[PDB]
């Protein structure tokens, strides 16, 4: 797996170049925002159960056929598998946010996830809706706008990390 | 790529757990050490050509037998390949300093290096001499700060230990 | 256990490698965040009785049905055991803050707690209520510093998510 | 899935042998039982609406705290979901009685139910209270024969033990 | 896998319906024919080696190219593999007869059997012929019409079970 | 020892579950067929010597070549070993009827019998002839009831199929 | 493993004797009490969680040092594994009761259990106390004398089955 | 196909090594023994029809019971199949002599022959009689040289041991 | 795997034919040339490192893009993988030369090698060039025409073995 | 595995006590010396090959019978096993130094090491000598008193870390 | 110990079969090639001291840099250890010639030699130069017969390939 | 495993000595008798099943208690295990004879065989009797003195190989 620093290194290695001043400056900015990134990861992981359960519940409430017979959330077994796969997606999104790069997300979660869900019959649209509700909840927790949870953090702009979380969730949704 | 972030995330993924307090603490260590790491990396990136030249010159001075026929430095082509190898290693050291771990070195210059050098009759002692010269040539605070020097010498010592 | 040092040393041992730049960097982060996490642990150790009592009172106030016969808390011994296991969790949180990872919590209060609470009819929502009251009761900077509060609330949230 | 026939055939297949005398004997066990379990299943199918309503009423009367905000029964939609879950469990019990084994229950209402109820803050004690009320409410022979009652109470007890 | 009762509950679960009176009556008829089915299974099992060996020998006699060089029954290794496959197919057919449902047969024998036989070059026509001879012999054993072996059972009509065995063998033949 | 009880208990233990409705169902079938198989076992135990004598006489009458030198049965000791061999098989069939499963036969007369009989030049056709004669000699109810006859012939057919 | 019938067979096989009339009569007695034995097993399994949790709780309340630090039932992990061990012991006791023989218990639970507990430092006296409380509760459920739960069976004598349960639990205690 | 060359090459491939001195030495042994085994193969290929017919005649003379109804060889078709089987085995023995190993026999006549012969009621004693007659019928230097005879009888004994 | 004798037997087995006089004479020629074949295999294996290193180095020298970033011989890991693949190909070629048949090579090295290289991105042209240089060097060693290393063998013609080595290398090249 | 903080926690868990002020101050001292500890670990790992090779060579030079036939360092296989054996010991010693606790060293290296060496015939006196030479060299590197290699560190008293390394090596020596 | 006998016996044991025609053929190859390889072994054993002296002299003449301080051979003890290492390798080559396979070499000189020489800064090129000089120095039949020379040079080339 | 040549090399390696002239002459005698050794191995393996049946049948006839109930050869399962063990012991004895060394036998058959037999309850006296009868039959086949079958070999003294076979069998008997 790659982080932001390893991503920069890989990009530099494709050119057989030492890490340039611009890439070094980008990674220095990453480091200077590192405390903000750690707070964002803490916000996501401290409410991970809430995020996953709320997203699955919203996906079901918007698509009640999921819990109907033949639906993919009927059968508590399938519900637990759905909550588990949503928690796994959020876990890998948090890994990507902590690393600053989506390599871990794609390689360990999204590679073959679309094919796996097609084989299982997991609905792509409902999974995308769940991932998008996770996106909104995680973004709110990053910006501490979550109406039902206020993580005490120093005042500042974390919209870059919120956009990063949104981009990781979009990558998950586009993978499936 | 072996780094603080990747090591902690891989451990968490193997345990199937969200990033915890220890993972964020390790990333905080990445944040704190990044100053010296990137100082050493930037200095190496800005002065690598001279450093590589000096390392290659020391390698061939300590082992003039390399220029003998049938040896690794028996032609200008593979003398330049020796300098290019030292440049590759120094670039991987720059990558390691940027990354915060031996990942780039491990995956791109160390993995399989022993087999290549045995198959191509490249004595690891010559690489070791070049890197030892680079390590002992570093001067503080002239070339970099003390902690940047620690990072740079640690990367060089890691390469040396991978070769010996 | 599970800490920064434990995680990175275990990763190095799994790869069979000496401690490298990344492991030392992670331990450097241990060093950096130790101040806040140990201040949180010290405050918790010095005022644990009041915190535990408040958490238990909140747990029983949100769920008075626990006092009903046949429920967890229908006897003074079971209420005392409720406060006792709340104290156990808070002590494990103190241990986690001291260690720098969720190791003590994971191994001594979380692992198997699911089966224990299912077998003994201990609703995890009651533990969750106690820990949520502890987390939201925390005041900055009255009780501890902002980063000590972050560590303490992170440990409490880890316990809560282990229960929910 | 899990039944007498499925168990014995799976054992034979694992041993890679044709159904021997023991497998036929087990199927004869299914034959003899059928009457009772099938009767219990017929009565449950014809009287589930009332049974499910009574179980839900007992569940919400034993734990009125569920109606509190933030609890599993704070809204009429969630109360209807609770009655629907009791209906699902009763239907799985009917399926188990028809099948002659805990197969349908294990697959569709037990596997993963623990994780689901933890995630959605659904106390297993509420389901346990509903099923205990259903089990103790059954009377012989006004509701079913003694052996049909044995099957019905065995299925209910299996669900209860799965939830506790 | 699924038996007849589990098949009924799976069909009922498709509509969140309790097992209806008609399905319960069908399963009560299944139970009332319990020894009908058990005597059928005993007839198949007690003559399983007879059935398999006779079917393979008949398939070989009607297709002598199978034991010619290049044929799939030449090489005692291949012939034993053919006898083993016949035994396995008859075993799973007996499983389906005992269960009153073909789920075990399809899932544990027929799933991937066609692709496996294509990969190994096993002739589908010869396999179908062997399975059809197994079907005829097994049906004869169900109805106690085997010329050389009679099993003593109470007088009755097991045509439903003979048709069920035939249907399982047709499922095997159509799977390949 | 494969029987109904052992098969269901082994399945439950492999799944790590308590005996459920299906296991009790299977044991009930064991109860129902016990009268059948135990009447068959009573006949076999009370008349085994003559049954074994007839089986051996049929085996040697169908295969008089067994008396030829080098063949199994060329000596009086080997003929007595043949009759004792069939006696062992009939005792194992009695055991199978007693347990309601092929376990005793499988473990004591079938497992390894192939290797033993090819090593000692004992043709399986001779054993098959003896057991076929025993099976077709059985008369209802001259010998036993219809269901006891079913159990006895099923055990004999299991032995025969094990030998071919 | 062995059941009662297979135990009789193994005893008869020790002398190469066909199962005698006395052993056959004992097995018919086993069969006649078979419904009672099934009801006993049902009583144990339907209250298995009650039995195990109550026994472990009684073990803890009579020896409060088990939940103190250094105690083997402190640390929710060690305690949940205590509950699991009690459940396993009761599961194999129920297996022995259903089989009418302790062979399954001795071979699959007790063989090496004492050495395992010695290695782990599991107190054998406390384990014996928990097993004895399970014995008392299980016997009460067999006799339907459980103070907080009655299971209705047809009136009759099942002291033999409760004695068998007590003997299996005594075998467990003696093994450790 | 097991032979000297295949055995040594497979061992080297399993160890992942180039053919060493031992592999070439084993192939040299193949060179040395090829004269005898190829003489045996040539003689068998040139006179196989008489040898096969004669082994079949010996097999049916030792076991005339095979002509009885219900036995292998009860029809002219099955007798011709017996002679064809002996021809198949003699051809596989010729192949074994050609390759210098039991490979062709192992893979084409021995593997699964046990199950085939048990399923088709083909006694191994008949095949053993045919091959023992063929082995003891050979005469030196009458039919082949001493070492060609050694290889031919070794192949026959290998077949017999595979059948007994 | 097969050798020349095994190949002859397999070909004969196709027609249910005893090994004919012509095939026997061909194998007698194989044996009479067996000392030459061992000479050839010894010449290849005694210079295996020489052959593989020279072939990979020449493939790199003609195509310096292989060692450039993004090239398949950049990254000492990839370089060692390339040298290992050359050694494996030469080892299986030596196996084929010793056996007199290409079955070992085609079944254990070339089987799936082309698709493996395509998936890995290994350039087929560069691999073919390396295999062709291995072919030239191995043939020179068979004929003892290597300029810098002469192995003493009795005077004779090994052009058949050189052609066989070239055929195995051409099979390697055609497989990819 | 444990570190210094986890060791303190484990010690306080034995008393059911929150981490006391004295232990908290000890861990604060550990952290304040953390930079020195990282420098010590860096000094050991940067010279790990030197330490291990020098220690094994000194053990050989002081005991020449080890490389004689029948010795445990004769046979390059055994010699490389000895070098790897010492490298593993040094690696776990460095783990202990980094962690501030010997738990990792004991549990993952020394647990069963003595019995393994007795079974293999590895001389315990020679192992102790090699470990003691490792101890001397490692302590010199900690204190930057190695004659032939100096590492630029801040001036200060690292005798605590040198004594910790000596204690870990003495634990290794006592274990074998 | 890899030899013809050990390789074939290990293959047969892995397949669990008695020695067959191919195993005896391979041992016949042992017999055939034993004359040449044992002649080479006898010559090497009788003249090993001078052969080792010449090999070490050639090694140090090719690489005089080995005498420089800090290099392998900078002391008389290290030069003596170089000559002793060449003696060890020649003894293992004699053992390989006696055995008929690379077994003794593989187990006693080659396995782990890579790690030993990397750890002790022993350039494999020095060993390679010594063995190449020994191989090219051999004369036919001045030193040994043509085939003994083939075996001796094969063992030397095996060592060289293990080092390069 | 070791052969005679490997045994000589191992003996010479203990002294760090090149293989002496006496050892070379002994191995030359081994090679000169190599055709005799192959003769002997062929005689044993061509009668392997003969020998194993001879031995097991004789052991049973001398000790009829082995096939009585509770005996170790009663129950066809145990009888086939006994025949397999006899075949395995004969196979490893033939391995030792072919190798001219006991190394393969000791390391792969007899290593732990005594304790395995003691744990299983295998009678050491009866196993030794079977091994001695195998020794007698194998010796007779080596010397071609078997009354029922003779194998044509050139006239010569194979008493050395017969004594080697006897020594291997007596080593088996000593191990058990």
């Amino acid at each position: 797996m790659l982080d932001a620093f390893s991503r920069v290194v890989v990009n530099s290695d494709s050119k057989a170049a030492y890490v340039s001043g611009s890439d070094l400056q980008a990674l220095k900015t990453f480091i200077a925002d590192g405390n903000k990134r750690l707070d964002a990861v803490n916000s996501i992981v401290s409410n991970a159960s809430c995020i996953v359960s709320d997203a699955v519940s919203g996906m079901i409430c918007e698509n009640p056929g999921l819990i109907a017979p033949g639906g993919n959330c009927y059968t508590n077994r399938r519900m637990a598998a759905c909550l588990r796969d949503g928690e796994i997606i959020l876990r890998y999104t948090s890994y990507a946010l902590l690393a600053g790069d989506s390599s871990v997300l794609e390689d360990r979660c999204l590679n073959g996830l679309k094919e796996t869900y097609i084989a299982l019959g997991v609905p792509t649209n409902s999974t995308a809706r769940a991932v998008s509700i996770m996106k909104s909840s995680a973004v709110a927790f990053i910006s501490n706008t979550a109406p039902q949870r206020k993580m005490a953090t120093a005042a500042g702009d974390c919209s870059a990390l919120s956009s990063e979380v949104a981009s990781y969730c979009d990558k998950v949704s586009a993978a499936i | 790529m072996k780094s603080v972030i990747t090591t902690t995330i891989s451990a968490a993924d193997a345990a199937g757990r969200f990033p915890s307090s220890s993972d964020l603490e390790s990333v905080q260590g990445n944040i704190q050490r990044a100053a010296s790491r990137l100082e050493a990396a930037e200095k190496l990136a800005g002065n690598h050509e001279a450093v590589v030249k000096e390392a290659g010159d020391a390698c061939f001075a300590k082992y003039p037998y390399l220029k003998n026929p049938g040896e690794a430095g028996d032609s200008q082509e593979k003398i330049n390949k020796c300098y290019r190898d030292i440049d590759h290693y120094m670039r991987l050291i720059n990558y390691s300093l940027v990354v915060g771990g031996t990942g780039p070195l491990d995956e791109w210059g160390i993995a399989g290096a022993r087999e290549v050098y045995r198959a191509l009759n490249l004595p690891g002692s010559s690489y070791i001499a070049a890197f030892v010269f680079t390590r002992d040539r570093l001067c503080v605070p002239r070339d970099m700060s003390a902690q940047a020097a620690v990072e740079f010498s640690g990367a060089l010592d890691y390469v040396i230990n991978s070769l010996c």
